[PDB]
């Protein structure tokens, strides 16, 4: 209740919480607080949609890409409605699964020598068809 | 005399889309005196093609009877048997093959154990395990491959599957494949795939290597720069 | 009128600890009239403990003959058969079985695996392995033990031999048990045994823990470079 999401981030398992604690009683002299968290995972392989992938042992987190905003929003200007860009900053590599996200691949199966390939699930239980 | 009766399994319906019935005969000494047909229980007569096979070396024949049925006449649970009439055989043999009723469906689990680490010390082979647990019913379908490429049906072995005496219902079966002790110290990837009709897509996968599954160290690495950026 | 006399196998042998030979015949329309007795080689009569099983709903009744012989005559070579006689049939039916020589012998390998992270994260169950490969002839007998007491068999499977396609003349078997992860993750200890006759001493062991397979090396870096 005391503390505001900036980002929640899934691929890269990224949460931000900023939060000011009214310490002594100068109003000058309050800290504000920065909370970051990172879930990293040591299974998953390089690109989560290849099995063959080679296993990833680096990680990155650049905080400046994490915390920006990419969506037009509208403004009133008392005389007409416009849309305006939020920042001009705005391939990014999904670490991580995301639940509301379904993960398909292509397999080879033979049987009585005819090769029949069909779609598989590589997430548990994630979505159904 | 006998004959073995084989009832369609979900991978033949799955991959080819035809059901069939099978009712094999051996223990045969005149292949000019069989005869395979199929009847059903309101007697309308089924076509039935008979193919006779090569010559045993314990003096015996087998002749393989391969019909065309709808998937629904199974489905259905329809009592089908076939008919085996001889000149040796005072009366015909018959065969009561059915699917039963009153089954769930229950998604199944799967597992993979990476080769025992006192085994590879010998320098010798290693054996992957694909450990597929709590099903209904008792008929799956697990084929091995490697990077892409399916296996030979000569390297690996499977069960049949057997009651789990903790919980009723419920059934199991796992796959043993064995591999060369330098193939595997390179890091060569294996998978395991499983067919059941309980799946969402029918059909999953899943991937082990050297460097996942009980390994030696973990090595990470983790960067975290631009902490004084812009957030608004 | 038909005659079974079979042989005891290996598990009987290591179960019950005393060579309990069996000739029981079925299909008796009077067991009144029914008499086992086996014979040694020079054709002594056999102490048998003649038993009389249930009534068959097809109107037949079978008899069971029990005798107790010292284990240290059978793989010698000494060939045993049991006489029966019935009213029914003119003469008596004999059946001579012995033990198979010459069969090859192999020594069993016991390899245990400890059950998957996967499976424990699910806070379920957990399932172990005892794989015992390499070995001919198909007579294995493996039970599991807990902290030296042996458990009920309902609790772990079995499975019969099956030939290995690598190597002709060598077999394989499982055996799976269930642990509950609580209890595994408390810290017990389970132990496979495998009773084979190439062994030397007949009897082999292998344990596994919950700290089996824990990784030795953690090496792990970090970089916070405020740029
Ligand atoms: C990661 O894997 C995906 C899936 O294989 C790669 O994208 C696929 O590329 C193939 C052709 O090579 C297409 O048939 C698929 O449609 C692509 N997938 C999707 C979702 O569009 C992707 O290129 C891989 N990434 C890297 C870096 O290799
Ligand atoms: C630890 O990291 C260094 C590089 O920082 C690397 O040289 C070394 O191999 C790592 N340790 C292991 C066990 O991989």
């Amino acid at each position: 209740d005391e503390r505001i999401v900036l980002v929640d981030n899934k691929c890269k398992c990224a949460r931000i919480t900023s939060r000011i604690i009214r310490s002594s009683e100068d109003p000058n002299e309050d800290i504000v607080e920065r909370n970051i968290r990172i879930i990293v995972p040591l299974n998953n392989r390089e690109n989560i949609s290849d099995p063959t992938s080679p296993l990833r042992t680096r990680f990155v987190y650049h905080l400046s890409d994490l915390c920006k905003k990419c969506d037009p929003t509208e403004v009133e200007l008392d005389n007409q409605i416009v849309t305006a860009t939020q920042s001009n900053i705005c391939t990014e590599t999904c670490y991580t699964y995301d639940r509301n996200k379904c993960y398909t691949a292509v397999v080879p199966l033979v049987y009585g020598g005819e090769t029949k390939m069909v779609e598989t699930a590589l997430t548990p239980d994630a979505c159904y068809p | 005399i006998r004959v073995f009766a084989i009832p369609p399994s979900f991978a033949s319906i799955f991959l080819t889309k035809s059901t069939k019935l099978t009712c094999l005969v051996t223990d045969l000494t005149t292949y000019d005196s069989v005869t395979i047909s199929w009847t059903r229980q309101n007697g309308e007569a089924v076509k039935t093609h008979t193919n006779i096979s090569e010559s045993h070396p314990n003096a015996t024949f087998s002749a393989v009877g391969e019909a065309s049925i709808c998937e629904d006449d199974w489905n259905s649970g329809e009592r089908f048997t076939c008919t085996v009439t001889h000149t040796d055989l005072p009366s015909p043999l018959k065969q009561t093959i059915s699917r039963p009723k009153g089954v769930a469906l229950h998604r199944p689990d799967v597992y993979l154990l990476p080769p025992a680490r006192e085994q590879l010390n010998l320098r010798e082979s290693a054996t992957i395990t694909c450990l597929v647990t709590g099903f209904s019913p008792a008929d799956v379908f697990v084929q091995w491959m490697q990077r892409g490429q399916p296996l030979s049906p000569e390297k690996y072995v499977t069960s049949a599957p057997m009651p789990e005496p903790q919980a009723p219902g419920r059934y199991f079966a796992h796959s043993i494949l064995t591999v060369s002790e330098e193939e595997w110290n390179t890091g060569e990837t294996y998978t395991c795939v499983v067919a059941h009709e309980a799946l969402p897509n029918r059909v999953t996968e899943r991937t082990v290597d050297k460097s996942t599954g009980k390994p030696t160290l973990y090595n990470v690495s983790l960067v975290m720069s631009d902490t004084a950026g812009t957030c608004y």
